[PDB]
Formats: C-alpha cells, sequence, structure tokens
RNA sequence: GGAUGUGUCGUCGCAUAGACAGCCAGGAGGUUGGCUUAGAAGCAGCCACCCUUCAAAGAGUGCGUAAUAGCUCACUGGUC
RNA sequence: GAUGUCGGCUCGUCGCAUCCUGGGGCUGAAGAAGGUCCCAAGGGUUGGGCUGUUCGCCCAUUAAAGCGGCACGCGAGCUG
C-alpha cells in the first residue's frame, strides 16, 4: 500500500483512481491521497480483522488497521477511509466474520442455517495475533436450535465484547 | 432392486419425506443375494465395485445405513 | 480470420485499381472490392492484407477474400447445384435453354435462365443449375425453390437432394 | 410473427441479427420469431 | 403494508438516502437508484413474487415501509375542504436504500427473484452482496 | 423495457502442458431414483443430487409420446 | 357594445389505432373455414321498424355494414 500529497484541496485527485484517508491512534494524525483500485484489490482480502503495512511518499512503513469506511450512497464505491494505527502489544475492539462448517441435521430436515450476527465485537486479542474468520461447527442443531457467546470458541487469550446470551447462530423452521 | 428392500425390511410403498420419518434398516451381509442375481448385467470388478451402488437405492427411499468404513 | 488463397494452373489475377478481375479457362469472371485493402500475388499463392485492425476493415476482411476465393474456383472447376422435386405428378422438363416445372399449379412454371447459367435434367424429378458465378447460381436455384417451398405437413415442393425437413402433421 | 417490444433470449437457438435500424431474431423453431415492428 | 394509527394527513419533498446499508439481515439485496414514493400494493406485488419463486422460506427482508398518507379527487370539485386520506400509503425511497434483502438461496436463485421484483417496481433498481461494516 | 451498434476504462475465468466455436466419434450400468398417481421412466409436481467403470458420462437442459422410445446438451479424445 | 345551442338533412374532406378488399408472419395452420399479429388509407362501407334522439335494440341483406377529427365540421345552406 503506497500514497502521496496530504492537502485539504482534493480537486488533484478528485477524477483520478484516489481516495482520501487518515491514520490515528494518539501521536501522528497523518492525511492521505492512496490508490482507490489497490485500496480496493487488497480491502476485500484483509477487511478490519487484518492490517497491512503503508509506505507514504519516500519511506516511512506503518503497521494500520482499518477503523470505519464512509462509501458514497447511490454509486457504492467508497470516498473515505479511517485507518487506526496499530502499536505493537495490546489493540482494539475488533468485529470479526461468523462463518459455518459442515450441513445440519436441521437443514436437510426442512430448514435453513441463519447468522444473526455476521461480524462479533471482541476483547483483547493481540494485534498480529487478530483471528482472520471465527468458523462455528452447525451439525448438531435442530429446529429451535439457538447458539449464543457462551457457545463459540476464542483462538487463545480471546474474549467476547458482546452479552453472554446474545443469539448468533439460530436454525430457522420453512416457509 | 425396490422389491428386494421392501421384501427384506417390510416396506409397502417407500417413503414420502426421506428426510423426516424415516423407514427402516437392513444389515451388510443382504446386498451379497441382490449382486449375486444381478452380476451379468454389472460393469464393475470385483467384491467392492458392487456393494457401495446397492446401498445408494436405500438414501431416496427411506431404509438407514448399517456401519460403514473404519473403527 | 482469413488468409491463405490456393490458385490452381489457368489463374490470371489483373487486379488493376478498382476492379480485380480474373481470367480463366471457364471464362471471364469480374469481381468489384474496396481499394483500401491490399491484394496480390506472392509468387506461388494470393494474399488479402488489412491495414487497420478496429471494426469496419476487420468485416470487410473476411468478406474480401470468401469472394476472391469463390471467384477463384469459379474460373477454376465450376459451381454446380443438385435440386429435388416432391410430391405426387410433380416433374420438370426442357424447353431449348428454358426449364418448364408442372408443379400441382393450374398452369406451367417455366424459367428463362440469365447470362452464363445453365439448366439440366437427368430424371424428371430432379433439378441441375450450372454456372460461372456463385451468387448467381444461388439466386437462380432460389427462384426455382421460390416456385413452391416444400411445406410442414408433407415436405411437397423444391428441396437440396441431401436436404432434411421437420415435419408438423396435423390429421 | 410474435411483434414483442421487448425481444429477450428464450433458449439456445436464437441468433439477433439487426435489420435496418431495428431488433430482429432468426431461429430454427417457427414460434421462437420475434420482431419490433 | 398499512400502518395501525398515527395523525391521517401529510406533504411532500426530496434529497439522497438517509438510513439505508447495503448487508444487515440478509446476504444480497435490491437497492433503489431513482427517488419514488412507493406504493403499499407495489410492494405486496414484489414479496407475493419473490416468495413464490422461494416457494418455502420465506427469508426475505423488507426493509421499506409505507408510513405516509396520500389524498384523491373525489370526482372533480375544487370549491370545498381538503382530500380523502384514503387513497393510498406509501414509502418515499431516495437512491441508494435498500427496500429488500434475501437469505439462505443461491447467487442465482437471488439474480432472478429481484429481476422478477424489479418488473414490478417505478423506478431504476441493482442487485447487491457484501463488505458492508459501518455498525454491527 | 429491450439489444453480439461502435468508442474508452474495470471485474472474473479459461489457455501453445494447446482452450471458445466447428466437423468424426461415445453417451452412461444400476434405474421405468423413491414419492405422486388412471400412467409420471433425465423432462406435471414433493425430498435428495449418493454410486460404479474411467479417456469420459450430471437421480441430468430444451423439444418429442398419453406414459415409452427418439434426437441433443453439461462432460471425453483426435484433427487444428 | 352577442363566437346561435342538440339532432336531422345537404355537402364534403382528412387521421389510422383498418370493418371490407390487397400483401405478409405465426397458429392449438391437413383441406375448407378461422385465430392472431405485422405492412397497407386506393376505393368501398345497404335499405327499413322504434325513439327528437346521437347512441342502442330489432327486421332483411351484405365483401364489409370501421372508429375518430374538422367551433361535439356545415342554420348569412335548409329543417326546428
Ligand atoms: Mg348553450
Ligand atoms: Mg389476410
Amino acid at each position: 500500500m503506497e500514497l502521496t500529497a496530504k492537502p485539504r484541496t482534493p480537486k488533484q485527485k478528485l477524477d483520478e483512481s484516489m481516495i482520501a484517508a487518515v491514520a490515528y491512534n494518539k501521536e501522528n494524525n497523518v492525511s492521505f491521497a492512496l490508490d482507490r483500485k489497490a485500496f480496493d484489490r487488497a480491502f476485500r482480502q484483509q477487511s478490519t480483522t487484518g492490517l497491512f503495512d503503508i509506505t507514504v511518499e519516500g519511506g516511512e512503513t506503518f503497521p494500520a488497521l482499518v477503523k470505519a469506511v464512509q462509501m458514497d450512497k447511490r454509486k457504492r464505491a467508497p470516498i473515505h477511509v479511517d485507518f487506526y494505527m496499530v502499536t505493537y502489544g495490546e489493540p482494539v475492539e475488533v468485529s470479526v466474520p461468523v462463518h459455518t462448517t459442515g450441513r445440519s441435521q436441521g437443514e436437510v430436515q426442512g430448514g435453513l442455517v441463519d447468522i444473526v450476527v455476521h461480524n462479533l465485537q471482541i476483547v483483547a486479542p493481540g494485534p498480529r495475533r487478530i483471528p482472520q474468520e471465527l468458523v462455528v461447527d452447525v451439525t448438531k442443531m435442530n429446529i429451535g436450535d439457538h447458539i449464543t457467546a457462551g457457545d463459540i470458541k476464542l483462538p487463545e487469550g480471546c474474549t467476547l465484547a458482546a452479552d453472554p446470551e446474545l443469539t448468533v447462530v439460530s436454525v430457522l423452521p420453512p416457509r | 432392486m425396490s422389491y428386494l428392500i421392501r421384501k427384506a425390511a417390510g416396506i409397502g410403498k417407500g417413503s414420502s419425506t426421506p428426510n423426516k420419518a424415516k423407514v427402516g434398516k437392513l444389515n451388510w451381509d443382504q446386498v451379497l443375494e441382490i449382486a449375486k442375481t444381478k452380476m451379468p448385467d454389472l460393469n464393475a470388478g470385483s467384491v467392492e465395485a458392487a456393494a457401495n451402488t446397492v446401498a445408494g437405492t436405500a438414501r431416496s427411499m427411506g431404509v438407514t445405513v448399517e456401519g460403514g468404513p473404519n473403527a | 480470420g482469413k488468409q491463405p488463397i490456393a490458385v490452381p494452373s489457368g489463374v490470371t489475377v489483373n487486379a488493376q485499381d478498382g476492379v480485380f478481375k480474373v481470367k480463366g479457362p471457364k471464362g471471364e469472371l469480374t469481381v468489384p472490392y474496396n481499394t483500401e485493402l491490399t491484394v496480390r500475388q506472392d509468387g506461388d499463392q494470393l494474399l488479402v492484407e488489412r491495414p487497420s485492425d478496429a471494426q469496419k476493415h476487420r468485416a470487410l476482411h473476411g468478406l474480401t477474400r470468401t469472394l476472391v476465393a469463390n471467384a477463384v474456383k469459379g474460373v477454376s472447376d465450376g459451381y454446380t447445384i443438385n435440386l429435388e422435386l416432391r410430391g405426387v405428378g410433380f416433374r420438370a422438363k426442357l424447353t431449348g435453354k428454358a426449364l418448364e416445372m408442372n408443379i400441382g399449379y393450374s398452369h406451367p412454371v417455366i424459367i428463362e435462365p440469365p447470362a452464363g447459367v445453365t439448366f439440366a435434367v437427368p430424371e424428371p424429378t430432379r433439378i441441375d443449375v450450372s454456372g460461372i458465378d456463385k451468387q448467381l447460381v444461388g439466386q437462380v436455384a432460389a427462384n426455382v425453390r421460390k416456385v413452391r417451398k416444400p411445406d410442414a405437413y408433407h415436405g411437397k415442393g423444391v428441396r437440396f437432394v441431401g436436404e432434411q425437413i421437420a415435419l408438423k402433421a396435423g390429421k | 410473427m410474435k411483434v414483442r417490444s421487448s425481444v429477450k433470449k428464450m433458449c439456445d437457438n436464437c441468433k439477433v441479427v439487426r435489420r435496418h435500424g431495428r431488433v430482429l431474431v432468426i431461429c430454427s423453431n417457427v414460434k421462437h420469431k420475434q420482431r419490433q415492428g | 403494508k398499512r400502518t395501525k394509527f398515527r395523525k391521517q394527513f401529510r406533504g411532500r419533498m426530496t434529497g439522497d438516502a438517509k438510513g439505508g446499508d447495503y448487508v444487515a439481515f440478509g446476504d444480497y439485496g435490491l437497492i433503489a437508484m431513482e427517488p419514488a414514493w412507493i406504493k403499499s400494493n407495489q410492494i405486496e406485488a414484489c414479496r407475493i413474487v419473490m416468495s413464490r419463486h422461494f416457494r418455502r422460506g420465506g427469508k426475505i427482508y423488507i426493509r421499506i415501509f409505507p408510513d405516509k398518507p396520500v389524498t384523491k379527487k373525489p370526482a372533480e370539485t375544487r370549491m370545498g375542504k381538503g382530500k380523502g386520506a384514503v387513497e393510498y400509503w406509501v414509502s418515499v425511497v431516495k437512491p441508494g436504500r435498500v427496500m429488500f434483502e434475501v437469505a439462505g438461496v443461491t447467487e442465482e436463485q437471488a439474480k432472478e427473484a429481484f429481476r422478477l421484483a424489479g418488473h414490478k417496481l417505478p423506478i431504476q433498481t441493482k442487485m447487491v452482496k457484501r463488505e458492508v461494516y459501518d455498525e454491527a
């Protein structure tokens, strides 16, 4: 990930393949002018759960995570990105994609697998030691079967930011 | 093929829904008398090539699988 | 694409200016084309080069090459269409240079061919159209086909010898 | 001839070939013949 | 469809979509590209169309709702007061807004189900998927 | 609403270890899958989309019959 | 300080979204008779009974007995 300038006059990048962005922690709050194509190609791979080394004009390599993206309505194309400057030992609460594995002895019976929360907020994992996904077994489930927070495996020293009895994956009936 | 399972397990028709309320269950030695009468029509090799094809007809009919591989 | 041209024996392409003239043993057959595209003999065989590669030049390319091959295969051996009459009582005869069909209509149909084109009949239930230019032979045979198109219920009419027809069938 | 103002692909046999500035359809099956005028 | 109780009558004005994500609830969605007034019966058409196509499941999310009264021409008049509440109910839909989203059905099982629904709508639309994380 | 109209930029793939199209040639055994019926056999509708042989063939796409058969595709080699 | 108002009659002309006749395509088009859509405005488009009626219903025929415009065409043209 590479970028150029940073002023408040954005006519030089407007028409061009660029997205105006920012990175902050509690020291340096540097403004950007990164490539739209590159950010799109890469952000789709890494999302919020992943981070990437961003080298500015010349050479100042920095590890950063994606905080929030404010895309244009009408045309779904992104317009502004917010990066969070990663420390070394401790990160923030990260929303993790809740995916599914295997068929359900309820899905084939009459119903279907419904992931209520598509992303899950998790307390103090450790940066560069963040789960890129979240595999959840569904096979044990029938009709009326819910899976809460206190039913999900957390990869080494991770804690749940969400409520203990918050419904994550529920298998629903037909019609 | 349908009548050999219907007589052995005790089935009249089959199953309206092969996912909900099941039909029955059969044993592995019974597969030996089905393949021995249907051997000239089979293109398959020997032993393992005929024991696996017969079991698949019990799937959509509603007759449960017994044992299988490993352990 | 369209590139290789086979030119046997009596070939004489005198492609001067816009008139891409072709003289041979089976009479002199002329054919006009675009000057914007290049065409000449490169020793033994022939080649039709194109300048631009947009689309308007691409379309005329494949067309110009097939038409010269058609005019080449024309003065070489020739063109001949084999037509078949079908249905009870249907028959064709010869009145000098003209073809005469008696195909279900109250009066008999007569067809005088244009220049260079010749009609021939082996058995009275079979028509043969032979000539120089592919187009003229194509048309003349199509006019004979027009005289009676094979119907969807019985296939009665003028067909292409080994022609396959789907049959609707009502009652 | 079924003159439909919205000519769409029905089966793998229809060949959309334009004629004199209008959308026309040539197909093997006689019922499949679609035009716009 | 219609709301339970309220005030009776309203007004009218327009500008770009306010509260309409892309993901949430379902996997695939349908998005308005033009500003409109989506009738109650207009949605009820889309629901029914998509409903039929999926047969069993009902994994269709109707994000829009007709929270708006519209009035009408008793027969001719003008000499007299304000007009009849009971013409129709509408949902003001500005470009970007998600009207419908589908769950569990395949990519094509949704491309087509939404295509049919589009034909019952007074405005241009487009089908959508994932990568929309503002709040969850 | 529709469309191989031309112009320019993007996204997904398949490829000289030889693809897309085109011609030769194969077409699945189980099995006329179970249900559903006066019949429903790849093709009116409910559940699945398991297996064998291999160079390959999906309880299979559209037409045909009243149900069959026919005649093709998804897949497999040669020639290019 | 006035643009006479329904129907009829007389007189026409024009649009085509065509009633007939002409040319076509598809058909659940065998033929004959149709259906439906496309192209087409050259000419044609009957006489009575009831009603001020336009309309409509009926009688008897027809290739057909089209729908509209022209200040709901036309009263310095007639009726009333
Ligand atoms: Mg008055
Ligand atoms: Mg006619």
